[PDB]
């Protein structure tokens, strides 16, 4: 109910959470009872007309490992995307802070895979899958966030480290551009918040992933766990796995460890 | 203006005293592009647009990175002009 729209008069701003990729995020109460995160979407970057109509698709997605979108405040500038609050902040700082056991690291990959498998079934694209976008709740569960927003609006920018060769070269987005982005995310998880291709610049990285240079096996990644994330990086996007295939490769290693 | 205490180049240049030597971008071209050192890692803020930048790589131009991320900045435009910004943003 409410037409996916929230009355901004029922939103109480309690504390600032920080600047996200697509706007500044605040913490508060919706109707004085529900803990929410209000994302104020940045002026000038967004068309607003393109978002207002197409957002209805994004809101209808419902999954355990997907940040619950509560509603949007489109009636003003900037628009506010009200979602559930994720106590442990983002995955990127969370790994960097911590030390987990390796079965906890694999489990995190499994939560993101289960959510990507869901979006894959609904023909939806995340486009920007990385540890900075995944959020962690008060229970250490990872939930995917910042999906699709990338499709509503430089020489060499940092997302080059997360993008496959067809994205660097022709800017071709598909379920295979997100399979690759997931393998890179598995690498960030096993490397504990490390930067992908840390020894290379934004521009060097492009003419290296293009040549066939891949991420080295993280110290905590077993030689069979590295096989799963290496599956994700096929030079030819067609010979890459599916979120259902990957989920079954991950669940195989959980039994072959415990 | 966000940090009024850093509107002068020489004020910004003092914050780069604790700048790591390892960072390959110069404190001179950072202070010239409106940036000042915040005190942690390589985090710099524009005194004007409050825009924060970090993870500086070799071959970076603070003015180009200023226009790549904060192009509507009322200082970047007053110093380098819209014709510089449009060439960077529209790349
Ligand atoms: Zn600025």
């Amino acid at each position: 109910y409410g037409s996916w729209e929230i009355d901004p008069k029922d939103l109480t701003f309690l504390k600032e959470l920080g600047t996200g990729q697509f706007g500044v995020v605040k913490y508060g109460k919706w109707r004085g009872q529900y803990d929410v995160a209000i994302k104020m979407i940045k002026e000038g970057s967004m068309s607003e007309d393109e978002f207002i109509e197409e957002a209805k698709v994004m809101m209808n997605l419902s999954h355990e490992k997907l940040v619950q979108l509560y509603g949007v405040c489109t009636k003003q500038r900037p628009i506010f995307i009200i979602t559930e609050y994720m106590a442990n902040g983002c995955l990127l700082n969370y790994l960097r802070e911590m030390r987990f056991q390796t079965q906890q690291l694999l489990e995190m990959c499994k939560d993101v895979c289960e959510a990507m498998e869901y979006l894959e079934s609904k023909q939806f694209l995340h486009r920007d899958l990385a540890a900075r976008n995944c959020l962690v709740n008060d229970q250490g569960v990872v939930k995917v966030s910042d999906f699709g927003l990338s499709r509503y609006v430089v020489g060499s920018k940092f997302p080059v480290r997360w993008s496959p060769p067809e994205v660097l070269m022709y800017s071709k987005f598909s379920s295979k551009s997100d399979i690759w982005a997931f393998g890179v995310l598995m690498w960030e998880i096993y490397s504990l918040g490390k930067m992908p291709y840390e020894r290379f610049t934004n521009s060097e990285t492009a003419e290296h992933i293009a040549q066939g240079l891949r991420l080295y096996r993280p110290h905590l990644a077993s030689e069979k766990v590295y096989t799963i994330m290496y599956s994700c990086w096929h030079e030819k996007a067609d010979e890459r796995p599916t979120f259902k295939i990957l989920l079954s490769n991950i669940l195989d290693v959980m039994d072959e460890e415990s | 203006i966000s940090n009024l205490s850093m509107q002068t180049h020489a004020a910004r240049m003092r914050t780069f005293m604790y700048w790591p030597s390892s960072v390959p971008v110069q404190p001179e071209q950072l202070a010239s592009a409106g940036f000042y050192y915040v005190g942690r890692n390589d985090d710099v803020k524009c005194f004007c647009c409050d825009g924060g930048l970090r993870c500086w790589e070799s071959g970076d131009d603070p003015w180009v990175e200023h226009a790549k991320w904060f192009p509507r900045c009322e200082f970047l435009i007053r110093m380098k002009g819209q014709e510089f910004v449009d060439e960077i943003q529209g790349r």
